[PDB]
Order: structure tokens, then sequence, then C-alpha cells
């Protein structure tokens, strides 16, 4: 079988700014098969309340999916998303940075 | 609103 | 002041854990506006944009017997299939359908798809004058004399110039506030050193409705096309998009550099510098 490894993108809806309430994005895109672990952390632990998109495809038939949560961004707690599948021998970390 | 027909393969 | 209408149907195998997971969404060009998942608690098309919640129980009804019907037709279009290759029980498999119709900007049908797909690759297509099939390999073909047997193209064909275009245009007033609303993207430079004689320059597109969008840098007025790291356009989540560009370029020959940008939602097509 023809498998595609996930792009990962971390990043906030709006500009971020300390305090500020926002929301926490992790876009994981043309991964093929569609089974996917994704969780987003704060300093290494599980966020619980995750959300996220339908499950939907682009024209070259690969997979995305967007999900998402609430947060207050402060200057030293620390982001990423954890994206684990089939194409990935352990899971993959992308750190969140403000300017990506 | 979508295709209303259903055909096996 | 072009658009489309597709639905993405996603069907998935799992041996040991159950029948096989059917799921459609619907899309007026970048919003989905309805889903069906089979494996829901209880199995319904639902809303998933504002404008749609209008439409009467018939519509729901008529839809979620469409994509019932379409749980156990795929069922048994994976079953067939997994016989087309001679590939056995246990392994997982994926068949993928996207139809729709494209629309011009006099509201008229530009053209019509139909195209699915058997664990990621291509297997049957409807050409463009939907009246004939393009099948990828000899399990293909089995799938295309079966569907000519049913006339499928022919009633694909009276969908896609039909219904297709007239609910589509439906979905286009309705929405109208949204769907015909081109959000232009707010734009800014960013500079940041690498080492002593390098610097980042990243163009960045933000708040943007459609997708579609075109971000480039030149240096001295022409394309830096292999020098560019381009990312790809990424959603909000407030349905507006995001992208960005950037160039490592030496220091100071920052003023040689420009960053442009094209969108339906511009009065003009920007272009831009770092204003340090």
């Amino acid at each position: 079988m023809i498998q595609r490894t996930p792009k990962i993108q971390v990043y906030s809806r709006h500009p971020a700014e300390n305090g500020k309430s926002n929301f926490l994005n992790c876009y994981v895109s043309g991964f093929h098969p569609s089974d996917i672990e994704v969780d987003l952390l704060k300093n290494g632990e599980r966020i619980e309340k995750v959300e996220h998109s339908d499950l939907s495809f682009s024209k070259d038939w690969s997979f995305y999916l967007l999900y998402y949560t609430e947060f207050t961004p402060t200057e030293k707690d620390e982001y990423a998303c954890r994206v684990n599948h089939v194409t990935l021998s352990q899971p993959k970390i992308v750190k969140w940075d403000r300017d990506m | 609103l979508p295709f209303e027909r259903a055909t096996i393969m | 002041g072009s658009h489309s209408m597709r639905y993405f149907y996603t069907a998935m195998s799992r041996p040991g854990r159950g029948e096989p997971r059917f799921i459609a969404v619907g899309y007026v060009d970048d919003t989905q506006f309805v889903r069906f998942d089979s494996d829901a608690a209880s199995p319904r098309t639902e809303p998933r944009a504002p404008w749609i919640e209008q439409e009467g129980p018939e519509y729901w009804d008529r839809n979620t017997q469409i994509f019932k019907t379409n749980t156990q037709t795929y069922r048994e279009s994976l079953r067939n299939l997994r016989g087309y290759y001679n590939q056995s029980e246990a392994g997982s498999h994926i068949i993928q359908r996207m139809y729709g119709c494209d629309l011009g900007p006099d509201g008229r049908l530009l053209r019509g798809h139909d195209q699915s797909a058997y664990d990621g690759k291509d297997y049957i297509a409807l050409n463009e004058d939907l009246s004939s099939w393009t099948a990828a390999d000899t399990a293909a073909q089995i799938t295309q004399r079966k569907w000519e047997a049913a006339r499928v193209a022919e009633q694909l064909r009276a969908y896609l110039e039909g219904l297709c275009v007239e609910w589509l245009r439906r979905y286009l007033e309705n929405g109208k506030e949204t769907l015909q609303r081109a959000d232009p993207p707010k734009t800014h430079v960013t500079h940041h050193p690498v080492s002593d004689h390098e610097a980042t320059l990243r163009c960045w597109a933000l708040g943007f409705y459609p997708a579609e969008i075109t971000l480039t840098w030149q240096r001295d007025g022409e394309d830096q096309t292999q020098d560019t790291e381009l990312v790809e356009t990424r959603p909000a989540g407030d349905r507006t998009f995001q992208k960005w560009a950037a160039v490592v370029v030496p220091s100071g020959e920052e003023q040689r550099y420009t960053c442009h940008v094209q969108h339906e939602g511009l009065p003009k097509p920007l272009t831009l510098r770092w204003e340090p």
C-alpha cells in the first residue's frame, strides 16, 4: 500500500498576545490512510477538551483535519502538538512558535 | 443537495 | 464570483472492529455545510453552516436516506474491490469519492466532476463529457462495466447539469453574506536575523477567504521561486485562512526584496517591503 506521512502546523487563530484568550490550532494534512492521533500539549501534558473538524480530503486524495482548543498564551507556558500515524515510528512533536 | 443514486462498484 | 459545490465520501473497512465506516461531507467553495457519519450515536445528516439550517424536515430526511443507502452500497463495494485485487480479508482499505459542479461568474455550469479512488490511488473518473469513464486498471474496468449497465453516467449528467447547479445557486443566495463575500488578507513583513550576514524576511497573509491566494517574493523585480519557503495555506478556525512565504536575504540587501500578494478580496494586488 502507498502511505503518506502527515504535514503538521501549530499556530494560533489570532496574533498571539500574552494574557489574551485565543485558539491553539494543529492542522494535519497530506496524510493517508485516514486514522491518526493528535493531541495538543501544555508543558508536556495532554489538554483535555480539544475539538476537531470533520474528516475531509484534498484533490490528491490526502486527508486533513484541524484540531483546536481555547487557550490563553503567556510568556512561559509551552505549547505543542503531538501526532501519531501508521507512517511514523514514534509520535512527532511540533512546538508552537509565535513567528511560525 | 447530493447525488440521489448509490451504485455498487 | 466563480463558485463550486462538492461532496466528499470516505468509506473505510476495519476488519475485526465492526462494519466499514462511511462519512460524507458537503462544501460550497471553502465552506463545509453538512456532514453524515455512520459511526455517530444516531446517524443523520447534520448542518455545519448557519445558512443551511433553514432547510425543512424533508431536506434533512432526504439527505439521510441517500447517505444511509450509500453506507450499505459502499460496504458491498469494499468487499467487491478487495476481490478485484485478490486482497486478504485482514487489511483495512479505503474508497473515496468526490463529485460536484463548477459555476462561472455568470452562474452557468462550467463543468461537472465525479472521481473515485482506492487506497488513495485514482480508480475511476467521469470524463469531462459527462458520458464516458476513465478506468485506471483491469479492476476498475469491472466497475466501469457495472456502471454502464446501470446507466450511471447518464444519471450523473442529469444531476450535475440539473439539481447540482440549482441547489448550489440556492445555497449561494441563502448564504450570500458569507459565501459571496471575499475577505482580503491582512498582511505584514517580519525580519529575523539568522546570522551576522543573513536575515529571514517573512511575508504574512491572515484573515482571508476564500483560501485561494498567491504570495511570492521578488529580488530586483524577479521571482524567487526556488529560494522561497512557502507554507501550506491553513484554516484559522473562524472560516478564514492563513499563509506565509519566507526568503533568507543578505544583510542589508533587504530593500531589493518585495512581497507580492494576490487575492479576490483585495481592491488591488499588493506590493510590500520590510519596514524597519
